[PDB]
């Protein structure tokens, strides 16, 4: 469930919620330049159109090529049924709101107006420790809402009842993840969940996009609080000031540039040791996940990256491409020099150590045999591959093998075809 | 209780402490022992959130 | 006639030595089901995971034991 | 002693770190091994003076790695570095101080020398210190009353038992002085001999010298320089510098030959002014000053014949101002070891370009010799074109399913050959021979076993060259090779790369080899550092390929065997397939060919 | 001239 873009939390949205959701104050702004660069110009240009136009008007204005592109964005924006054919015309709540968000259309005492350094060192020290609670650190920032909320987003487990939740399949998968997407994976699930536990995505979803720029959103606002997205400095204010995270929200590492803008830090030798000049355990702690840490000193690290670790860190789950876009992303300034930053023996290394790991691949199925004849044998063969319930075949050999769930349907027709007699 | 505690303790004989256990473990179980000691079975592994280690 | 269990697919060197591994007896059962391929194989969905394990073990007895040396 | 939640050994409890750290390039670890900046701008003195105070462990392109030893710490108090002066820079160049451990480490190391000196004199052997009562309290051991013979005091030592007295006075903590007044000793006459003008000395060679030569009494112990590196170069100039009669012992004939001609061809000295004492060969040793010979002349257990028995006696009774080992990695064996109780010299200097060996011996040559005098940075001369720069590779050729199946049921040593031996390994080599050779590129193909050698050497109808092969018929192939256009690659065994002096190639395909050794590796790559005749450096027109078959044990011993070259930085690039091997016409492109050779090599039984 | 051949130009490894 690797949901690296907001296209496929777009699509997970029925008309019933669009509506609600294309929101007057952040939606339309959100949405809008969120769209592709073509889409945007048609839905500006119909903004004080009431009538409905022709999709080849919209096809002819544009050139054979980019045409694809064209559908492409006419399918997103028909898919978010932003607009209807009546035959273009825009939702009236959507051209309203859009309208409105042009213009526009509340105040109180001064704040404390902390320091935006200090907002954002804390956000960052707040995802931290959220991250110490994530891995194995033996002590670390707790809160049951956090526990269960990183255990209902499937990045926790609790082996036995009473004992501190440990790490799945998709925890360290997401571990290594750079802030921003890691960031941005929780986002998601926690809105999932949210829905899920009752809690209204429209508003809490139109709140976040407000951020980029009721009880519910108290309690939501609250959690913010604690994810470290927005500054309160004490529970009553009935404002709040969001942290450059939250400003940055769903742009990702697209807009203002990615997370890459800080000093790097990992040295990868040819003999595959690491030096990281770094103090922040966190760092120490993914490190430690896929290599063989050998000495610590107040402000590096040594270690090396051996088959043991590496194929440990696969076994448990992770990627090379992973551990290789970790210390990519990571890398000290010093090797940025050399071209590729890693290097190629190491990344070559750690690629064919995982590719060993997966040498043979299992597949669960069902295999047939002894066809007494090539024509029904193809014929079933055809029907196999028809449903698509093949798995693999041997025509030569006459022998076939289907999916279990598959195979139920073939030995459904098997039987039909030998009960025509 | 008390086999099922054997069990996920990995033992193959009901002892006293498997009984305390089950026992206590038991919400019902507990009240209506509550006022009764059971010899050579100890007490459930308990240990208050405030005592458990911090920074 | 049809028959449960588990395929899997590997270059023919593996693939030899999982007949191999029956064959000798190593495992002690006729864990596959039939000659499928030269990269191709069916073995019973139980015994997968000693199967892997032997492979895994079959690595370590070719490769050397880096362990910090 | 103290390690964190993860296998890391912490040293927080142990050292701070400064103000201006990032200024400072290293850090000392409690345990003696240090780390360098490569990058640091004053990396140039940090690396001089951590090649002066320690032992280099790994010196990749980034961050070095060095070890601090006894050994390495009596060097620098050879070079005249009180325990103030090292420890003063250290703490100057260490970004985190210097931990008390290694601090009073270094105090006792450095205090125990000076203390005790070793000389000999009219064929007898003294052991001398400053301080009177220090005798009194090391000969409280039995061990030296029975090995001495039946200020400044001394004593004579029994020779056969200097080297069980010399090895034990390191655990003893009173290492033997070995600096030889070769300057003020009229006792040895010297020998007209000196470096002619032709000679040239590069940097890192000078370098080594001056550490020898640290004042004007030479100092004993172990240079390793590459074969490339001119190394022959240095040992003549050690003796044009020491200026008196001096006895070089080569491992094979090859190199004794090899000797001769590099000195007359950098030394004034003449043709009768140099003897071969060798069986093979005779030059009346006994007529001249200047003697070349073998550990296995020398070193003989059994009965010497009665004419090399004179010359021996001769050897016996002079004195040797300088004694030069070559490729000392051998000199820790039982037999080779006795030539230095069997020959009498001053001072004593081993040479090589693989300093190292799969047993634990190696550290013998600390006693036996003395310490690393010298070990160039191999990659630092890639980078100056002294070495070719070469773009060593493994290719992991996939073994033959029929293959495997009788590779993984047979056990015995027989599993040697079959990995050695298949059509993918083989067709591998057949490819990139073609290619280089239709890219005019001279290449040496290498292997262990004889077996395969021929099978491939004669499918291939190319030469062969192996131990039975007669020094004209070997020699001839070599000439052959280097001149015939229409030859451009050679199958060696062991003999090219025991000892050897192979025309250089750009190309080298090792097929086969004795195990994950490091030594024969690195002597194999030996062959192909030589500068060619208008290479650059940056070119990367040297080659390395060592051919592995997939799930072996070849697997694991290529591996280990490429150890020392990973340490000395090399980047064994893995090579998983060749693209147009594929659709190349090459050998066992069918079963029934794989069939028959492996039907063969059965048969080997 | 004497350019480096393919295998020693890229990743012969797959990805």
């Amino acid at each position: 469930l690797q949901c690296r873009n907001l296209q496929e939390f777009l699509g997970g949205l029925s008309p019933g919620v669009l509506d609600r959701l294309y929101g007057h104050p952040a939606t339309c702004l959100a949405v809008f330049r969120e769209l592709p660069s073509l889409a945007k110009n048609w839905v500006m240009r119909m903004l004080f159109l009431e009538q409905p136009l022709p999709q080849a008007a919209v096809a002819l204005w544009v050139k054979k090529e980019f045409s694809k592109a064209q559908e492409e964005s006419t399918g997103l924006l028909s898919g978010l049924r932003i607009w209807h054919t009546q035959l273009l015309i825009l939702n009236p709540i959507f051209r309203q709101n859009l309208r409105i968000a042009l213009l526009g259309g509340q105040l109180g005492p001064d704040k404390h107006a902390r320091d935006v350094p200090s907002l954002d060192k804390y956000a960052e020290e707040r995802w931290e420790v959220v991250l110490h609670f994530m891995v194995g650190s033996p002590s670390a920032a707790v809160s049951q809402d956090l526990a269960q909320l990183l255990s209902q987003a499937g990045l926790m487990k609790s082996t036995e009842p009473g004992e501190p939740p440990c790490i799945t399949s998709a925890g360290f998968q997401f571990l290594l993840l750079d802030t921003p997407a890691q960031l941005w994976y929780f986002m998601l699930q926690y809105l999932q969940t949210a829905q899920s536990r009752g809690m209204d995505l429209v508003e809490i979803l139109s709140f976040l996009f407000q951020l980029s720029f009721s009880d519910s959103l108290l309690n939501f606002l609250q959690h913010l609080r604690e994810f470290g997205l927005v500054f309160q400095r004490k529970r009553k204010s009935r404002r709040y000031y969001p942290t450059r995270l939250a400003i940055n929200l769903s742009s990702g590492v697209s807009g203002a540039g990615g997370t890459v803008h800080q000093p790097g830090f990992i040295v990868v030798e040819t003999n595959y040791r690491l030096y990281a000049y770094t103090e922040s355990e966190l760092q120490i702690a993914l490190i430690a996940l896929f290599s063989e840490m050998l000495y610590r000193f107040p402000n590096m690290v040594v270690a090396q990256v051996t088959r043991e670790s590496v194929q440990q860190a696969i076994a448990s789950g992770i990627t090379a491409q992973q551990i290789i876009h970790f210390l990519r992303t990571r890398a000290h300034p010093v090797m940025l020099k050399q071209t590729p930053v890693l290097p190629p023996t190491i990344t070559d290394q750690i690629r064919l150590w995982e590719l060993e790991r997966d040498r043979l691949r299992f597949t669960e199925g069902v295999l047939y045999n002894q066809f007494l004849s090539q024509v029904d044998f193809e014929l079933l063969l055809a029907h196999a591959r028809e449903l698509g319930v093949l798995v693999f075949e041997n025509s030569a050999k006459r022998l076939m093998v289907v999916t279990p769930a598959g195979h139920s349907d073939v030995k459904r027709f098997w039987k039909r075809q030998k009960h025509s007699s | 209780l008390a086999g099922n505690a054997a069990r996920d303790n990995k033992k193959t004989r009901i002892i006293p402490r498997h009984l305390q256990l089950a026992v206590r473990n038991d919400e019902e179980l507990n009240k209506l022992l509550g006022r009764v000691t059971i010899a050579q079975g100890g007490v459930l592994p308990n240990i208050q959130s405030v005592l458990l280690p911090k920074k | 006639n049809v028959l449960k269990g588990v395929l899997i697919e590997c270059d023919p060197a593996m693939k030899q030595f999982l007949l191999y591994l029956d064959e000798s007896n190593a495992l002690g059962k006729k864990f596959i089901i039939q000659d499928i391929d030269d990269t191709h194989v069916f073995v019973i969905a139980e015994l997968v995971n000693v199967l892997q394990e032997r492979v895994g073990e079959l690595m370590d007895q070719n490769a050397f034991s880096l362990t910090q040396k | 002693t103290k390690v964190d939640e993860y296998g890391a050994k912490d040293y927080r409890l142990q050292m701070p770190l400064k103000d201006d750290h990032t200024s400072r390039p290293l850090w000392v670890a409690p345990d003696g091994h240090i780390f360098l900046e490569a990058f640091s701008p004053v990396y140039k003195y940090a690396q001089d003076f951590l090649v002066a105070i320690a032992e280099p462990v790994c010196r990749p392109t980034h961050v070095h790695e060095y070890k601090l030893t006894a050994y390495s710490l009596y060097a620098a108090v050879s070079v005249g570095l009180q325990t103030s002066d090292i420890t003063e820079y250290l703490r100057k160049l260490s970004k985190t101080g210097v931990p008390d451990g290694i601090m009073q480490f270094i105090k006792l190391c450095t205090v125990s020398y000076g203390k005790v000196k070793l000389v000999l004199k009219h064929n007898r052997y003294f052991v001398e210190s400053c301080h009177p009562d220090v005798i009194q309290h090391l000969l409280q051991d039995p061990v030296i009353r029975e090995c001495r013979l039946r200020q400044t005091v001394s004593f004579e030592v029994k020779q056969e038992m200097i080297e069980e007295l010399q090895k034990r006075c390191i655990h003893l903590e009173y290492p033997l002085l070995a600096e030889y007044d070769f300057r003020n000793d009229s006792v040895n006459p010297d020998i007209n001999i000196d470096l002619k003008p032709t000679a040239v000395l590069r940097p890192y060679q000078e370098k080594s010298l001056r550490k020898m030569f640290g004042n004007g009494r030479a100092r004993s112990g172990v240079i390793v320089l590459p074969c490339g590196a001119g190394k022959s170069l240095v040992g003549v100039t050690a003796a044009c510098t020491v200026r008196k009669r001096c006895l070089v012992l080569g491992n094979s004939a090859v190199s004794v030959e090899q000797w001769k001609a590099q000195f007359k061809m950098w030394s004034t000295i003449d043709d009768s002014q140099i003897c071969r004492f060798t069986s093979d060969a005779k030059d009346k040793p006994i007529g001249c000053s200047v003697a070349i010979s073998t550990y296995s002349m020398l070193g003989h257990t059994t009965k010497r014949s009665w004419e090399a028995e004179r010359v021996m006696e001769w050897l016996k009774t002079q004195e040797w101002g300088l004694m030069i080992l070559d490729e000392v990695h051998t000199i820790p064996a039982k037999m080779f070891r006795r030539v230095l109780t069997i020959v009498q010299a001053h001072c004593k200097l081993g040479l090589t370009a693989t300093l190292v060996r799969e047993d634990d011996k190696i550290v013998d040559l600390n006693f036996l010799i003395g310490p690393k005098l010298y070990e160039a940075n191999w990659m630092e001369l890639q980078n100056n074109g002294y070495i070719a720069k070469v773009q060593c590779a493994e290719v992991w050729c996939p073994m033959s399913p029929e293959f495997y199946r009788e590779y993984v049921a047979i056990k015995t040593k027989k599993r040697i050959l079959l990995y050695t031996m298949n059509p993918n390994k083989f067709r591998a080599c057949q490819f990139l021979i073609k290619f280089h050779e239709r890219r005019n590129d001279k290449i040496i193909v290498f292997a262990d076993n004889v077996f395969a050698l021929k099978e491939y050497a004669i499918r291939l109808n190319k030469p062969y060259i192996y131990g039975p092969t007669s020094q004209g018929e070997r020699m001839q192939i070599l000439q052959n090779f280097k001149h015939n256009p229409k030859i451009n690659t050679i199958f060696i065994s062991k003999v090219g790369d025991t000892s050897f002096d192979l025309p250089e190639a750009n190309v080298l395909i090792q097929i086969s080899s004795h195990g994950g050794s490091r030594r024969q590796e690195a002597q194999r790559l030996g062959r192909v550092l030589r500068a060619k005749k208008g290479m650059v450096a940056e070119e990367y027109n040297a080659f390395f390929y060592s051919l592995v078959s997939q799930d072996t044990q070849e697997m694991a011993y290529s591996t280990k065997r490429q150890r020392f070259l990973v340490d000395q930085g090399y980047s064994f690039k893995v090579i998983t397939k060749l693209a147009g091997m594929e659709e190349e016409d090459l050998a066992f492109s069918t079963k029934e060919e794989q069939q028959q050779l492996l039907q063969k090599v059965l048969a080997a039984t | 001239a004497k350019e480096r051949p393919i295998w020693l130009r890229e990743s012969t490894v797959q990805g």
